[PDB]
RNA sequence: CGAAGGAUUUGGUGGAU
């Protein structure tokens, strides 16, 4: 066993995540009226996920 | 005037730097690439044709070039001078692909295989002092297929892998070739004997090799072959090349290349048996410019990269499998670097000012994060990734 | 340019230590001049570089840009000990007399070390020394009493007094070589300069100005001012025969070249 | 996908998608269900290619009714994404039509595939 | 960080400016206990960063200085918010400055006959224009390139004013560089032409004709290439010297051209007819040339610690000067 | 008032225009500078001018 | 919107006309309606006239 | 909109994070929930030092009283740890942070957090929290066994937990729950356990 | 042609006029 093996193991372990782009949250304003705060945060998380 | 809730306010006051230092991080940034250009590899002794193939030595700091000039020029890449170690002109033998080979058991054994649109292959033994001190080169010609001449018309497309003869536990190299009708011919690297042959339906377009470790000192070599339609075959070369898996590339059509990365491969060869690792990535090119990326850990691609609008001519991963470099020979400056597993193309590099020409060869150094890109004008340009 | 970044013969002249770059990592190798060794020390970091290379009577002292000095044993092929200065400024020069070991940083701070004890004895900075790229310790008896230091001009400094003693008008460009040919005659050369100024330590007057055909890279002296060999930037070797005997400016007597049979 | 019929086999799908690529280069290809509908009305279609995985499949089932009335061959391919890339666009395509041109440079290839589709029907 | 300067704003706003040896200048709001803005790398860290930064008494202007031979002024513009101006603070804005070379100049030249300006090159890879009048004006030549980091330090420079404002009128040679770059006084920017030695050598000499139509480049390999300033196109190439060409000069009449090299020969050419009028060998290698056009005399600094004056008309040594004890760095004609 | 080697120079802060210069070069480099209305105190070696 | 709405009408209409086992719910139409509304929202959110930006005059400052 | 411009994002750090601190301070749960939305988005857009993340935890947990804020906060804490991609990404929480977290989130709560199938990716935080338990709480070694079963952790993360548990056996007395944790690792991926033992002892 | 993009417009300051 060697350190570079551990480094490549750590590299393999890391997983992708959904990046935030310019046009990700623009639609929020469309459905921003009469919406509960918790639901708004849940939608933000859903887009982020 | 003269856990606490105000912790966040205080820490902001302490520092005006809020981006975490990338020096500590072992994972390269997703969208920003720190890349610096160095001296060209071919500057010292220019080539007279397009750079058809590029290959770094597995351990030594050498770069091998080939082309229709029929010369195997070997350069000592230091990044500042890049002088030429040796040259070997092969009369009447255009070079479509060349590669170093180091025996996995006998580290002292080094060898170069070169092939072209001919019915023979050349092997150049670099062991001991043959590379530099010797006045003459020890060259052998492989021209015998042992009854299978009809399947093979040219040695031009070949790759070299390691096969472990399980019943004896001995490990030796194999030379893989492309046949006329889905035929893959496998030869012994040293003796040249025909070991086995693999057949797929349709026209063979490209193939690649994947290693799956079994136990201490045991590993199996898998041959992955793909058809123009996109059907992928996986043969087990340790069991007479019998099919073990069949699947199709989702949305695949006009496939052109296939590659694996994240473990041992021709670009990232091993030095001992324990260094053998399984590849976690698989990329499938196409004429349309799409590159479906698959996670080896019917399959559904993780991403469908579509930045290039021309046929994919080179697909290659970094030795650690964190960058995928996809390039096309159809047009100029058709090269992109894709960050894995984010599958996001780097934006800062290449630029309109980056000189690449008609990219026709790409190579990642086994270590040091150097990238060499050859073009149709015969120039091998060298870049360094500062993260490595 | 030459692939060999730095080189230095051993005092006997039988072994040459050279540092070269493999991909992005510098590797240090040693070869036997009188007559192949495949074993090189490899610097594990791309940033790390060797600034100084000095033989020890079988160990070699390697100055590094990290701000620390490595003691390397060629036989074992491992760094036996590392001398670390408190600061992080690159070492500009290194010189040795027995146990004495003197280095200078980019911050113009002198340091003293003992090989036997592996300890930092003293560190000091002398005013009127705005740069320091070269350090030479005079062969005075068996102990160090004064030091020759040059950046663009040359200065003599007394260790006990911790002050300059004399100043020599040096070259315009940074000083590249500051070897002491004999007592009270030491030669000096500069980057991209074809002229070597021989100065008198006690008097301070330019005894002679030796001139090479092209820019000078390395300098070797034979015996006691008997003969001086200078490697020119064009790749030729010029020899000065008895340079310490019109009189002001002298030219090399013998020129040596290497050319292949092809040309 | 029982409604999709006839569904071309793996061997025939590659031949169809091969002709589609050539037609796209020669500007002899009309992409989309709506243009494919038009080509039937104008009687300039050699044959129609449809994607079986389109969901809901119904948005292209009107073409068989038009094709049978006009006596134009039609065939289903398994994947719309594959049809899209063959067409030469960055978006999935559910239907396509090969425009008639007796002076085309790929005329022999179109008729060969057209005959195979006719046998299939 | 290490504090190098401190100052308070006396304009009625509780602002504290903190200068650091790293070259940073930070501003804090004492009332609000917050950072307003930070100015990064205003002065070089290698030269002590911000040696001194002072708020002027009762004004929003702060003067900054350092060891890099630069003095800058920054202004805090009025807040652009009608209310809560203290919260909305405009960042400091560059106002004016003066400066100079950060390292000793390597080459100098007088720009014009009137002697109102001088060109200066330094080891900091910059070419500067300094006025010799009380205005003390100083301007760095723009290095932004034409299309059809700083350049290496200048080792040689030539300038003419016959065609100033028409096309490029300066030729500069760079260290370890195989071509020479052109500049323009009137635009105060780098030119659009590059002159190559064409023999795989480094540029050791640069010269210009009085008419301003020709530029001469001497390579380290002994070849003299002649370009045209207007089009930057190679016209002729003389090959007499085998060692480096250390000096090129042309007479006011554009007829007789003189060259010298480390090989010790002084070559005389007929520029109009392109013929070798004569060749004169000196005892020692020649290091530099200065040509006096009115008298047609040129002096040569020889390796033997002498200055040899030669008349181009008769191609003979007229005066030889002795006395220097070491290498002659530079010399000029009255 | 800015020190220049062995001499000091006075600039108008409104325009950074040079106003005055020291008539003579001090025997030693100036170490400190203090300015008070029309009088500037220059310090060098063991003398204050 | 007419071009977009007509295209989505054909999708919904063809689902209705050629269905062997359509549920009487309008689910395809409802999802098509959401697409047209989303197209309308972004299209209507567009501002043809260029937005003017905060003018920042570097007004001359003379000391007092 | 400023995602591409990294420099502009850095200038946005002092302002919006400061606002988040003020919003967290407000006793209104809606303000705290709003602060959570800003923090989670900003962490994804721009990586930050772990110290900033840890300081953000202290502010979030200091004034966490509303149940709705507690639910949103727990999701926020896990997401911030996901953004962390340096050495110490899964290191144990500080003692003060560990004590604060358990008080505002009982261990039974996180088991319910892990119980639901639609849980977000939280392996780095759980790896950090798991190492926090072993260092500071000995009675909780049993709850660790349940936590590992509920959530799959990345291979290197499992190695780090094994690495600490080896030290626990040497220092802490052998326990049925402690050996049971080992036996759990014996059952799953036996070979990797030997590598940790080989490297450590 | 081409080392970490290219074109057009524009505010302010500094220097001459």
């Amino acid at each position: 066993e060697d350190e570079e093996d551990i480094a490549l193991e750590f590299i393999n372990g890391e997983k992708k995540d959904k990046l935030v782009n310019m046009n990700s949250f623009t639609s929020m304003f469309d459905n921003i009226q009469n919406v509960q705060m918790d639901t708004f945060f849940d939608r933000v998380m859903k887009v982020l996920t | 005037d003269e856990g606490d809730i105000n912790a966040l306010t205080k820490i902001l006051s302490t520092t005006y730097n809020y981006k975490d230092t990338l020096s500590n991080s072992k994972l390269l940034p997703p969208k920003k690439l720190d890349i610096v250009r160095l001296k060209d590899a071919n500057a010292s002794h220019p080539s007279h044709s397009a750079i058809q193939s590029l290959s770094f030595h597995p351990s030594k700091p050498l770069l091998l070039t080939g082309g229709y000039d029929k010369t195997l020029r070997i350069y000592h890449i230091d990044g500042k001078t890049n002088h030429l170690v040796t040259s070997l002109h092969l009369v009447g033998s255009p070079i479509q692909t060349c590669t170093f080979y180091t025996s996995l058991s006998n580290q002292n054994q080094q060898n170069i295989f070169t092939a072209g649109r001919r019915r023979y292959m050349h092997s150049w033994d670099l062991s001991l002092e043959n590379l530099t001190h010797s006045q003459t080169a020890k060259i052998e010609k492989f021209s015998r297929l042992y009854g299978h001449e009809s399947t093979q018309r040219s040695f031009e497309n070949f790759k070299v892998a390691h096969l472990q003869n399980s019943q004896t536990n001995s490990v030796h190299g194999i030379v893989l070739l492309q046949g006329n009708n889905g035929w893959i011919n496998i030869l012994h690297s040293t003796s040249g004997l025909w070991l086995m042959g693999c057949k797929i339906e349709g026209v063979i377009t490209d193939f690649c090799i994947d290693y799956q470790p079994i136990s201490r000192g045991k590993f199996r070599t898998i041959l992955i072959a793909v058809n123009a339609y996109g059907e992928v075959w996986e043969f087990d070369l340790n069991k007479n090349g019998h099919v073990i898996r069949r699947w199709k590339d989702q949305g695949g059509v006009g496939i052109t290349k296939i590659q694996v990365g994240g473990g041992t491969t021709t670009t990232c060869p091993a030095l001992q048996i324990s260094k053998i690792k399984q590849n976690r990535w698989l990329a499938v090119g196409s004429e349309s410019g799409f590159v479906n990326l698959y996670d080896r850990n019917t399959p559904t691609p993780v991403a469908a990269l579509d930045q290039l609008t021309t046929t994919i001519s080179n697909l290659q991963f970094s030795p650690d499998g964190q960058i995928l470099c996809m390039a096309s020979r159809a047009v100029k400056d058709a090269l992109r670097l894709v960050h894995l597993p984010s599958c996001s193309v780097f934006s800062n590099w290449p630029t309109s000012g980056t000189p690449l020409g008609k990219v026709t060869s790409v190579a990642f150094s086994p270590s040091g994060g150097l990238l060499a890109v050859g073009n149709e004008q015969g120039k091998v340009r060298l870049w360094k990734l500062n993260h490595y | 340019d030459s692939p060999v970044l730095q080189s230095a013969y051993d005092p006997s002249g039988q072994y040459l230590c050279y540092v070269t770059v493999a991909l992005d990592k510098q590797r240090v190798g040693v070869q036997p001049t009188q007559r192949w060794n495949e074993n090189f020390l490899y610097l594990e970091d791309s940033k790390l570089k060797v600034t100084c290379l000095k033989w020890v009577n079988v160990a070699i002292i390697l100055g590094m840009n990290n701000g620390e000095i490595w003691l390397y044993s060629v036989l074992a092929n491992e760094v036996t000990y590392k001398f670390t200065t408190g600061n992080s400024y690159e070492i500009k020069d290194i010189d040795l007399m027995g146990n004495q070991l003197w280095c200078i940083d980019s911050s113009d701070a002198f340091y003293q070390f003992d090989l036997l004890q592996f300890k930092l004895l003293q560190h000091f900075r002398i005013n009127n020394c705005v740069q320091l790229n070269k350090l030479t310790i005079v062969p005075a008896g068996d102990s160090v009493a004064q030091l020759l230091v040059a950046s663009h001009s040359i200065s003599l400094i007394d260790i006990e007094e911790k002050k300059v003693v004399m100043t020599f008008p040096g070259h315009v460009s940074p000083v590249s070589t500051l070897q002491v040919i004999t007592n009270e005659f030491f030669i000096s050369g500069a980057e991209g300069d074809r002229f070597l100024n021989v100065y008198d330590i006690h008097s301070g007057m330019t005894k002679c100005v030796l001139v090479a055909e092209s820019d000078i890279k390395e300098l070797s002296h034979s015996g006691q001012a008997d003969s001086i060999a200078v490697t020119t930037e064009d790749g030729s070797l010029e020899i000065f025969v008895d340079p310490l005997v019109g009189n002001k400016s002298k030219k090399s007597s013998k020129k040596i070249q290497i050319v292949s049979k092809d040309g | 996908n029982p409604k999709a019929f006839p569904l071309a086999d793996a061997a025939l799908t590659q031949q169809i998608l091969d002709v589609v690529q050539q037609a796209a280069n020669l500007r002899q290809l009309k992409k989309g269900a709506n243009e494919a509908t038009k080509t039937l009305n104008r009687g300039i279609s050699e044959f129609i290619i449809m994607a079986a995985d389109c969901e809901p499949i119904e948005i292209l089932l009107h073409l068989p009714l038009l094709c049978e009335d006009k006596n134009v061959p039609y065939v289903f391919v398994p994947s719309r994404v594959a049809l899209g890339r063959a067409c030469g666009v960055s978006r999935p395509v559910i239907a396509a039509s090969i425009t008639t041109n007796d002076a085309s440079a790929i005329k022999t290839q179109i008729y060969a595939v057209k005959d195979k589709i006719e046998t299939l029907l | 960080s290490r504090i190098s300067s401190l100052s308070f704003r006396t304009d009625g706003s509780s602002h504290l400016s903190v200068g650091t040896s790293s070259g940073d200048l930070i501003f804090y709001d004492l009332d609000r206990r917050s950072r307003i803005h930070v100015l990064k790398n205003i002065h070089r860290e290698s030269y002590g960063g911000v040696t001194q930064a002072t708020f002027l008494n009762g004004q929003p202007i702060i003067v900054t200085s350092g060891g890099d031979n630069s003095l800058k002024e920054y202004v805090f513009d009025p807040s652009l918010s009608q209310g809560s101006g203290d919260v909305v603070v405009q960042p400091p804005r560059y106002l004016r400055s003066r400066g100079g070379h950060s390292q000793p100049p390597s080459y100098i030249a007088f720009a014009d006959s009137q002697s109102h300006f001088m060109l200066s090159a330094s080891k900091d890879r910059s070419l500067w224009s300094f006025s010799l009048r009380k205005d003390a004006q100083s301007q760095e030549m723009s290095q932004r390139l034409h299309k059809k980091s700083k350049f290496p330090e200048i080792v040689a420079l030539a300038i003419e004013n016959a065609r100033i404002g028409e096309w490029e009128n300066i030729i500069t040679a760079h260290k370890d560089e195989k071509f020479a770059r052109t500049w323009d006084m009137r635009n105060k920017r780098v030119g659009r032409w590059t002159f190559d030695t064409t023999d795989d050598g480094f540029v050791k000499s640069v010269a210009m004709s009085q008419c301003g139509n020709f530029g001469f480049i001497g390579s380290s390999n002994g070849s003299i290439t002649i370009y045209n300033m207007q089009s930057g196109i190679l016209r002729k190439k003389y090959k007499l010297h085998k060692r480096a060409v250390t000096g090129i000069s042309l007479d006011g009449m554009n007829r007789k051209m003189v060259s010298c090299g480390l090989d010790g020969i002084v070559g005389f050419y007929d520029f109009n007819k392109s013929t070798l009028l004569g060749k004169l060998k000196l005892d020692a290698p020649i290091t530099a040339m200065v040509y006096h056009r009115s008298s047609d005399l040129f002096a040569l600094a020889l390796d033997d610690l002498s200055i040899v004056v030669i008349d181009a008309v008769t191609q003979r040594v007229v005066r030889q000067l002795w006395g220097h004890s070491n290498r002659i760095t530079a010399f000029d004609f009255s | 008032v800015t020190c220049v080697g062995k001499t000091f120079q006075i600039y108008d802060a409104n325009t950074l225009h040079l106003l005055f210069v020291s008539e003579k070069e001090t025997p030693s480099s100036i170490v400190a500078l203090s300015a008070h209305f029309h009088y500037v105190y220059a310090a060098y070696e063991n003398k204050v001018g | 919107i007419a071009r977009v709405l007509a295209a989505k009408a054909a999708v919904s209409l063809r689902y209705d006309a050629l269905a062997e086992d359509r549920d009487d719910s309008g689910d395809i139409g409802l999802e098509s309606r959401a697409k047209v509304e989303n197209r309308l929202s972004q299209l209507e959110g567009r501002d043809l006239r260029t937005t003017p930006k905060v003018v920042r005059e570097a007004k001359k400052v003379e000391m007092t | 909109f400023n995602s591409n411009n990294d420099e502009k994002l850095n200038q946005l750090v002092p302002i919006l994070l400061e606002i988040s601190a003020k919003l967290l301070a407000s006793k209104s749960k809606d303000c705290q929930i709003a602060a959570h939305t800003i923090l989670v988005v900003f962490a994804t857009a721009l990586p930050l030092k772990k110290t900033i993340i840890l300081a953000a935890m202290e502010t979030i947990l200091s004034n966490l009283d509303a149940k709705e804020a507690k639910h949103s906060a727990l999701l926020t804490i896990c997401k911030l740890f996901q953004t962390l991609k340096g050495q110490g990404n899964v290191d144990q929480l500080p003692s003060k942070i560990f004590k604060l977290f358990d008080s505002k989130f009982d261990t039974v709560s996180i088991l319910t957090f892990l119980d639901k199938e639609d849980k977000p990716v939280c392996d780095k935080f759980i790896t950090s929290y798991t190492r926090s338990i072993a260092r500071y709480d000995r009675s909780k070694l049993n709850i660790i066994l349940s936590l590992l079963k509920k959530i799959r952790l990345e291979r290197y993360e499992v190695r780090l937990i094994i690495t600490d548990l080896i030290y626990l056996s040497e220092i802490l007395e052998d326990k049925s729950q402690l050996v049971e944790l080992f036996e759990y690792f014996i059952s799953i991926n036996e070979d990797l356990v030997l590598k940790c033992l080989k490297s450590l002892g």
